[PDB]
């Protein structure tokens, strides 16, 4: 699949030999064209993934990740051509670099067949979005934001390196074909429950899990907007591939140890939609719904049944969609008035309709409102815990009570009432911000159109 | 370190008349056009060092790097397969002269081995 | 000091250096020891001061204890058996001798403690020699007697250089002195895997050698020696930052950055023969030299420092002596991850 | 008092407090090389009589 | 020296607990004694008696740490009939930090200690049971 | 000075409007930023959008499962002809496996 | 590590005083010559590792 | 007018070139794994009178 | 679009079957080699892991002077 790898290689050079007033226009065209040629991996074998060469494959699973990644690059692009106007050519240079270098990282991560080269592309990952965050954020505390989110990564997932090597050492591959088809069971000792320890924590906090979720907050809030997207549409989704990927060598341990990680999951989704209704920041808003949201994708893959395993898959697309789309319409406001407060400007209804019209678009596909792709993750999530247990739906119909509950009060509370009476400086919206909104939320009716592209292997 | 002492082995030769055997790499071959890369990044960065066009200053001077690189590269490959074929000779010769350690154990197939089965729910 | 003068001690040093690395007998290499550091003290009192006369008269103490505890080590496996070749050692106190010996000399933990203060002592130059070339010899002998060597005593002194090396490092604010934390802290990974593999040692050696000539020659081109005289070349130099910020990461252990090979080498190999506990500890412990590593990238090139007005006037100057190994020492600390598998060439 | 205050104490402050400790008490030596050789003279008792005794 | 080691270990977890306690008190007062002995060469105490007043302090809390770790995880194998159980060396950890925050008479690094000397000790038994290498031998 | 830094004062928001009241607010050059919408829309709302949309629609069965319905049609009808049970319960042939031979 | 110049070269720089039983100076021998001499015939061929056993 | 626009736009292949360059690398690796071509027992089949390899 | 885009199931099936066969020859060998090792290490006999001992031709075979040695 060097067809897809190659071409970003060459938005490399591309990019940096470009006249000073024309790299976004390049950038964006040929990124938008990758995206359409990744487009052509959809079509995979119902039998067995697509093998195309020793050290790459690409799953049903894999197919809606890279093409979310390569649709993602753009719409990056597009929204960081605003507030990086007075920078720099080199600057600007060296940031579309920091972009096209976590796509391929990201690209490459998601299609490798060997556990150890998805370990170093998982982690390379790191690089590009610590500078990106510490380089190009705003307020003072994005020092503090790439501390965490550096270490809260690397102090978890340092021992899947050691789990990984000796995994090697015993079995004697990593190939996950190897892996899948030589799989044995797991006897109940301790050693074996600190390899499950091992393997799994890593990407519990990349996920983030309940009790590891403290750097999200700071990490999406003091990034930049491409950051945020970045972080919020696919960054997550690596430690959910990571489990459903790394879950097959587990079993039969998974069962019995689910317990505490299904437990932190449920009570901290109920705890953070909670915690979002007593917000008075936006971003932070959206970050601790995309902790709610990850905490279901945790509780489907931990359950593991192929029903809990689909919603997982579709809850995954569906959230990093919303999410992108959620953090560019707060930017949009956050450039207007220069201030993150959610209730300093209100009322905006009046003044930018349009604008209005998206926000209410994208609130009601974060609250999952049918038969959008996100009803269908989260309801085939549910459906999948109720056959695990029949006590579980009170927590998710709680979760589902309070998830409208928030996303309401945000839409209300920014779009509805009065305006501030104050703020002479709301122009009039652009045609990039229109397109950038319409760019990230028709995919998602496309998709629910046709569900069974976004619905993972076990379709 | 297993290999360091080994019989017949010239000290400093890095090089045996042994390892003339074994197929020289390709001259396209991706560790060499790799190697190429990196000489030619190195001399990207003596340009951009110096506060000289980085693309376009010296182009005698990236030329020396990149074939310097290339011209290292080459051996280095040919030393590191002699070596990874030494290693698996060495393998199959002890594995073949000790077959009491290594035995061929018997072929069962899946319809008389006995695996226990954990239902998921 | 005249130039021949300091080209025939160093040329005396390397001689040194190369009489113990190829020497069969004992006393051969106690005198490449004594040779080396006889013409080691006046390159560290090239520039006299103070400071200077110090910090040669630490290391002197110091490796002249060293060598004491060495020669007593060579002499009594002398009279246990008489024989002058570097081999075993079977005698398990001369043994001990001699790697107590060559841990002071090498700077592992706990005689960690003159390696920051002679650092800081020195200049530049004075310190990327010690830092890196005088590292050969001590690790040539410990790689010869590696087999001999008990696992225990090497383990225990490894795993205290990276802890030390890591928490003195998260405090210092001069550079010299974090470089010494550093270089304890690489010391301990490369003796971790002494008694198991020398190859892993050999390679995690060269790439130390090249991320810290990388570092030093990038200090020395913006002639800074704190943090703060660090925190003014982003307004005169800004590749130097950017490039100083790649290689810092680099040193930390990050991945796809080169950095990474040795301690992912590392923990593979301790892997192989049922060592799980140590290789997590030490890839937890070197997470604190990551960390500050990170925190001088954040005052060097992520953030921007507020200036001076005389720096105007540097800015109409140029570098008149350049180094000419710099572009090839910073390309193979960053991106040489790819070319793993040549380290078979190394045994 | 969940986020900002105990999970926050929990698993990154006390981290921090540790190592911040740890770092200060390392890190603070006078510099007189009497200290620091008496310390060496320990080593060397210690290792002596606590790893090559048991062969 | 690793007789000590020899002496705590010879003896059957769940039985003979005065001696148990004696062994691991007599490890407390040794790594008591070594740790203030670095403390005076690297720190030193000003006089005489300031620095035998500090050995006795640093030699008695690891004293009685490991004293009541013993006695503790002894106690509670024995009261509980299930000995090869990690829990009883959590349950002696814990009781050890109890005892360290009371010598320092410090709430927080009482609690710290018993968290952090409970898990270690845990992890210390399962390694006894599963046979675990710290410094393990090279085998290849 | 009364003052830490001789510091430039911060500059007020700069209106894309103000100087191109048809700004599509893409850049400040009006050539420029006309033909980066242009290239926008073309790319992402033409060629992409419809063309990638009306391509993932028309993909091959490669997924089997008008070939599964087929095999399904098939055997049922075969099977429900002859008298045979509908689904069979043995996944395998039991001839094939070899159990333990005892369990005392 | 031990880059062996002696031996490529042959040069014999300081081989002459390794051991007890090589060519001492007018033909004196050491008071263990036989029983190094017998050391060193056994124990110069199989290696290191099955020469301690 | 070649000249201004060539030297303008030459970076606009880039991207199409290295797309056609790993269509070929993907066929070369395609290339390498031909060790069980017509030899799988579900895909097993006499070559037709004219072909020479099931597929490339 | 399957005539112009794709090709048929059986190149990707043979071409697995390859990738499989040779990541099972891959991990065998490498099992192998870490049992080699181990023995080699253990015992001694092996090419790997040789330790230099006293070359025999350092010996003077002459009358040392006195009659018995
Ligand atoms: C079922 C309806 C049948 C419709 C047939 C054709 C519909 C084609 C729609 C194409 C996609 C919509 C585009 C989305 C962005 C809107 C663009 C815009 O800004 O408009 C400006 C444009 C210019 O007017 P303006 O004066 O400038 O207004 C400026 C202000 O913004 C003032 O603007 P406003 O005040 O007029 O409000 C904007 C408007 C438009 O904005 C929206 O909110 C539209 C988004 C709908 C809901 C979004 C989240 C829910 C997820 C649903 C996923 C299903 C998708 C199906 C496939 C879609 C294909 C793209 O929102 C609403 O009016 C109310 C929204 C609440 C919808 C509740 C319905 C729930 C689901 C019902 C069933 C859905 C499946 C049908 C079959 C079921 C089984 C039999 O106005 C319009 O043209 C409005 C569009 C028409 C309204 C569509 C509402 C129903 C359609 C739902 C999905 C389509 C189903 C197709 C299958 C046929 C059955
Ligand atoms: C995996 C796939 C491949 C990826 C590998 C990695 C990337 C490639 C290898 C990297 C090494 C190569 C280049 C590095 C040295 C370049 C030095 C430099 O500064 O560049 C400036 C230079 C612009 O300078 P200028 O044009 O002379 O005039 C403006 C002045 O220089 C005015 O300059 P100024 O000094 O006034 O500007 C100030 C600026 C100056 O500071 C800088 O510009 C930063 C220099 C970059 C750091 C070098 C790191 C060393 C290599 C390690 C890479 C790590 C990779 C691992 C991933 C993690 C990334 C950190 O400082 C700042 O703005 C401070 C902001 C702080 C940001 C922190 C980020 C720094 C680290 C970023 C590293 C990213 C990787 C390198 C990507 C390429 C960057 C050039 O850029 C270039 O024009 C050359 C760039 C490369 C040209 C490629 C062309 C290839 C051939 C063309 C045709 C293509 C094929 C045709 C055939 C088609 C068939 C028919
Ligand atoms: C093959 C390799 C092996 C090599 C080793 C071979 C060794 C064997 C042969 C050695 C023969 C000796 C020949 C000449 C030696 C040269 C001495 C010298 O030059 O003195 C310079 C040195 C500096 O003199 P200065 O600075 O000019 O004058 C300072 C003023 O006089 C007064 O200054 P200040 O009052 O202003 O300052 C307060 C005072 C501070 O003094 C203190 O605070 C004393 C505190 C000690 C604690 C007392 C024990 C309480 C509990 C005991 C428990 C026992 C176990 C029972 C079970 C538990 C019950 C609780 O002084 C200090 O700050 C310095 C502390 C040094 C204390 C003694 C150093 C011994 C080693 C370091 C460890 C310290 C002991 C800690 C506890 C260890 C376990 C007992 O003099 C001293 O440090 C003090 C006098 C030393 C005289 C005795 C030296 C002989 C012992 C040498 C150690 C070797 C071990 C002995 C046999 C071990 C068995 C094998
Ligand atoms: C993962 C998801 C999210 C997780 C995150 C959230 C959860 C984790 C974080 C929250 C938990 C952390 C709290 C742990 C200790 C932190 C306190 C601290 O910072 O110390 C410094 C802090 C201040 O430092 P300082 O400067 O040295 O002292 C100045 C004070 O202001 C001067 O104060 P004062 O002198 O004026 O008066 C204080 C004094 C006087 O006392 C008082 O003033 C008030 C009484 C408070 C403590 C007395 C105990 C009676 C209350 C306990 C009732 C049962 C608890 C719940 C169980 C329900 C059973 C169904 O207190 C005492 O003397 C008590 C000494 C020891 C008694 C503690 C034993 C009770 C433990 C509970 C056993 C439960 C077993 C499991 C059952 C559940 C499973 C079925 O010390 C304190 O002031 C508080 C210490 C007493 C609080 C005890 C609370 C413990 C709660 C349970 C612990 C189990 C969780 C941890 C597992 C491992 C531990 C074994
Ligand atoms: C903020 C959130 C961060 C992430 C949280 C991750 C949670 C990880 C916790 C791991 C869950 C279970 C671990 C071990 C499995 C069983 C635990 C125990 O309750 O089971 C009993 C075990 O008895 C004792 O309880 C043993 C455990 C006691 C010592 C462990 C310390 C537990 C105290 C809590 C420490 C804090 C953990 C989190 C650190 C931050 C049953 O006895 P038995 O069936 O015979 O033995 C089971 C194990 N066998 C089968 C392999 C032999
Ligand atoms: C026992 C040894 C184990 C080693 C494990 C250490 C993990 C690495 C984490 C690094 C911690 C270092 C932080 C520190 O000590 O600095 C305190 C620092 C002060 O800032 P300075 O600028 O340096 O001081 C200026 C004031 N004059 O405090 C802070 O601000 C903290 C900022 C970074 C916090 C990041 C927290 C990440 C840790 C979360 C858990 C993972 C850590 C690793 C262990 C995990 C446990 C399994
Ligand atoms: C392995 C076993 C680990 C043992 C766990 C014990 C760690 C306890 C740390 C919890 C925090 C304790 C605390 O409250 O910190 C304060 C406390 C003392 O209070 P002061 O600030 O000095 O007050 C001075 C004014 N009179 O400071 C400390 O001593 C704690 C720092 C030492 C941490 C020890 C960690 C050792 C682990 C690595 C060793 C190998
Ligand atoms: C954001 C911070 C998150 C921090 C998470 C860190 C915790 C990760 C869980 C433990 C990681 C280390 C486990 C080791 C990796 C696998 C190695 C393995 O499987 O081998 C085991 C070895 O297992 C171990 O050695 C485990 C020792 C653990 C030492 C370090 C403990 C770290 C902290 C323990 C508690 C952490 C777990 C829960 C933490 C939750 C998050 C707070 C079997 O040994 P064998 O050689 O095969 O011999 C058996 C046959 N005779």
């Amino acid at each position: 699949m060097l067809k897809i790898i190659i071409p970003t290689t060459m938005l490399l050079p591309m990019t940096w030999m470009s006249k000073h007033n024309m790299i976004w226009i390049n950038a964006t065209v040929h990124s938008l064209l990758i995206s359409l040629i990744s487009l052509s991996l959809l079509n995979q074998l119902g039998e067995n993934s697509l093998n195309f060469s020793l050290t790459f494959f690409s799953d049903s699973l894999s197919a809606p990740l890279l093409v979310l990644t390569t649709w993602l690059l753009p719409l990056m692009l597009m929204a960081s051509q605003s507030h990086l106007s007075k920078e720099t050519t080199t600057r600007k240079k060296l940031y579309i670099t920091m972009l096209i270098l976590l796509q391929l990282f990201l690209i490459m991560t998601f299609t490798a067949t060997e556990l150890i080269l998805f370990y170093i592309l998982f982690e390379a990952t790191l690089v590009p979005t610590l500078i990106i965050i510490t380089r190009w954020g705003n307020q003072t505390e994005r020092l503090n934001a790439g501390l965490y989110f550096l270490f809260y990564t690397l102090a978890g997932s340092l021992p899947l390196l050691v789990a990984l090597v000796y995994i090697q050492n015993t079995t004697g591959s990593l190939n996950f074909l190897i892996i899948h088809y030589w799989s044995h069971p797991l006897s109940n000792s301790w050693s074996n429950i600190f390899m499950w320890l091992a393997c799994i924590m890593a990407f519990m906090v990349k996920m983030p899990l309940y009790g590891l979720h403290l750097w999200l907050p700071k990490a999406h809030v003091e990034a930049p907007i491409a950051g945020s997207m970045v972080l919020a549409a696919v960054l997550l989704k690596l430690g959910g591939y990571g489990m459903m990927r790394i879950t097959t060598i587990l079993n039969p341990l998974t069962n019995y140890m689910a317990y505490p990680f299904l437990m932190l999951s449920m009570w901290g989704m109920i705890m953070t939609s909670s915690i979002c209704l007593r917000q008075t920041d936006l971003k932070s808003l959206i970050a601790y719904s995309s902790v709610s949201h990850m905490a279901l994708v945790i509780v489907a893959i931990m359950i593991q049944t192929p029903w809990s395993f689909m919603g997982a898959t579709a809850l995954m697309i569906a959230h990093g969609l919303t999410s992108s789309m959620l953090f560019c319409l707060a930017n949009t406001n956050y450039e207007r008035v220069h201030s993150r407060t959610m209730i300093l400007a209100r009322g905006l209804q009046t003044l930018l309709p349009l604008m209005a019209t998206w926000w209410l678009v994208a609130s009601l596909t974060n609250l999952a409102l049918p038969p959008s792709i996100n009803l269908i993750g989260e309801l085939f999530i549910i459906t999948a815990s109720f056959s695990w247990s029949n006590i579980t739906i009170i927590l998710m119909g709680m979760n589902m009570m309070i998830t409208a509950l928030y996303s309401l009060y945000m839409l209300i509370t920014t779009q509805r009432g009065k305006y501030t009476h104050h703020i002479n400086n709301i122009k009039p919206s652009f045609t990039r911000e229109n397109a950038l909104m319409a760019l990230h939320i028709l995919p998602l009716l496309l998709l629910t159109l046709n569900p069974k592209m976004i619905l993972g292997p076990l379709y | 370190t297993m290999m360091s002492g080994r019989p017949g082995r010239v000290p400093l030769q890095f090089l045996p008349n042994e390892a003339r055997s074994l197929p020289p790499p390709k001259l396209t071959d991706p560790r060499l056009v790799y190697m190429g890369f990196l000489g030619y990044c190195s001399g990207l960065i003596d340009n951009a060092i110096r506060r000289r066009p980085v693309v376009s200053a010296g182009l005698h001077r990236q030329l020396l790097y990149v074939t310097s690189f290339v011209f290292f590269g080459y051996y280095l490959l040919k030393r590191q397969d002699y070596m990874y074929a030494l290693r698996d000779h060495d393998m199959f010769a002890y594995v073949k002269s000790h077959p009491e350690d290594f035995p061929e154990k018997d072929k069962k197939t899946y319809g008389e081995i006995l695996e226990e089965f954990h239902p998921v729910r | 000091m005249n130039p021949i003068i300091y080209t025939t001690l160093i040329m005396t040093v390397m001689s040194g250096t190369m009489l113990v690395m190829i020497s069969s007998h004992w006393l051969l290499i106690w005198i490449g020891f004594e040779m080396n550091l006889l013409a080691m003290i006046p390159v560290l009192m090239k520039n006299f001061n103070p400071r200077a006369t110090e910090a040669a008269t630490k290391y002197f103490l110091t490796q002249a204890t060293a060598s004491m505890m060495l020669m007593m080590a060579i002499i009594i496996n002398l009279l246990y058996s008489g024989q002058w070749t570097i081999t075993k050692m079977f005698n398990p106190v001369a043994m001990t001798m001699m790697t107590m010996a060559l841990a002071m000399k090498l700077g592992l933990s706990p005689f960690h403690f003159w390696v920051p203060e002679v650092t800081q002592g020195i200049s530049l130059q004075a310190g990327l020699l010690l830092l890196t070339w005088q590292k050969l010899a001590p690790l040539s002998v410990l790689c010869q007697i590696s087999q001999s060597i008990n696992p225990n005593l090497m383990l225990t002194m490894a795993m205290l250089s990276i802890l030390i090396g890591g928490w003195g490092g998260l405090n210092q604010t001069q550079l010299r002195k974090i470089m010494a934390y550093s270089s304890i802290a690489h010391m301990g990974w490369m003796t971790a895997v002494l008694p198991y593999n020398t190859t892993m040692t050999i390679l995690n050696l060269l790439i130390y050698i090249t991320m810290t000539l990388a570092m030093f020659m990038l200090l020395i081109h913006s002639s800074a020696t704190t943090t703060l005289s660090l925190s003014h070349t982003w307004n005169k130099m800004p590749v130097i930052t950017s490039l100083m910020m790649v290689t810092l990461l680099s040193m930390g252990g990050l991945p796809p950055l080169s950095g990474f090979m040795p301690k992912w080498m590392i923990i593979q190999e301790m892997t192989k023969n049922e060592s799980i506990i140590m290789p997590t500890l030490m890839a937890m412990t070197a997470l604190l030299n990551l960390y500050f590593y990170m925190r001088l990238a954040y005052s060097s090139s992520l953030t921007m420092f507020p200036s001076t007005n005389n720096m105007k006037m540097k800015w109409q100057f140029e570098h008149t002596k350049q180094m000419k190994l710099l572009p090839t020492m910073i390309v193979l600390s960053t991106l040489v991850l790819p070319m793993t598998p040549a380290l078979s060439s190394l045994n | 008092l969940l986020d900002l205050i105990w999970l926050e104490t929990i698993l990154p402050k006390t981290t921090s407090f540790i190592q911040m400790k740890m770092s200060i008490m390392v890190s603070n030596q006078k510099g007189l090389i009497k200290l620091y050789f008496l310390s060496f003279l320990i080593t060397i008792m210690i290792s002596m009589t606590l790893f090559n005794y048991h062969e | 020296a690793k007789t000590l080691l020899h002496k705590y270990s010879d003896i059957p977890e769940g039985t003979e607990c005065h001696r148990k306690a004696y062994a691991s008190t007599s490890i407390g007062g040794a790594t008591g004694l070594i740790v203030s002995a670095y403390s005076i060469a690297l720190k030193p105490p000003a006089s005489f008696l300031e620095g035998v007043a500090r050995t006795g302090r640093y030699t008695f809390t690891s004293a009685a740490i490991g004293a009541i770790f013993g006695l503790t995880s002894c106690i509670s194998a024995q009261v509980r009939e299930k000995p090869d159980d990690p829990l009883n060396y959590f349950i002696g950890g814990c009781a050890g930090g109890l005892t360290l925050g009371a010598r320092t008479r410090s709430y927080g690094i009482g609690a710290a200690a018993c968290a952090y000397m409970g898990l270690t000790a845990a992890l210390v038994k399962m390694g006894q049971l599963e046979g675990w290498q710290v410094f393990a031998e090279p085998k290849v | 000075p009364t003052i830490r830094l001789q510091e430039d004062p911060d500059p007020e928001d700069e209106n894309l409007y103000e100087k191109n009241p048809d700004s599509h607010g893409y850049d400040k050059d009006p050539i420029v930023d006309l033909w980066n919408m242009r290239v926008v829309f073309f790319f992402g709302f033409s060629i992409v959008l419809v063309l990638g949309s009306t391509f993932v629609a028309y993909l091959p069965d490669y997924r089997m499962q008008e070939w599964a319905r087929r095999e399904a049609e098939r055997l049922v009808k075969y099977r429900e002809a002859n008298g045979l049970p509908l689904m069979e319960s043995n996944c395998f042939d039991p001839n094939k496996i070899q159990l333990p031979e005892d369990e005392d | 590590p031990f880059f062996d110049v002696q031996k490529r070269l042959g040069l014999d720089l300081d081989r002459w005083m390794t051991i007890q039983s090589a060519e001492q100076p007018h033909k004196i021998p050491g008071r263990c010559h036989a029983f190094e001499k017998e050391w060193i015939e056994c124990a110069h061929g199989i290696g290191g590792i099955r020469a301690e056993k | 007018n070649v000249l201004q626009i060539v030297r303008d736009h030459w970076v606009h292949i880039l991207v199409p070139v290295g797309f056609v360059f790993g269509c070929y690398l993907d066929r070369r690796s395609d290339e390498k794994l031909t060790a069980f071509r017509n030899k799988s027992l579900l895909f097993k089949r006499e070559l037709r009178p004219n072909e020479e390899v099931t597929w490339k | 679009i399957a005539r112009t885009f794709y090709d048929g199931p059986e190149k990707n099936y043979e071409k697995t079957m390859a990738i499989l066969q040779i990541e099972a020859e891959k991990a065998e060998l490498r099992l192998k080699e870490l049992e080699v090792r181990r023995l080699m290490r253990a015992r001694g006999d092996g090419p790997w892991y040789q330790y230099p001992t006293i070359d025999k031709a350092l010996i003077d075979h002459s009358p040392k002077t006195t009659p018995d040695n």
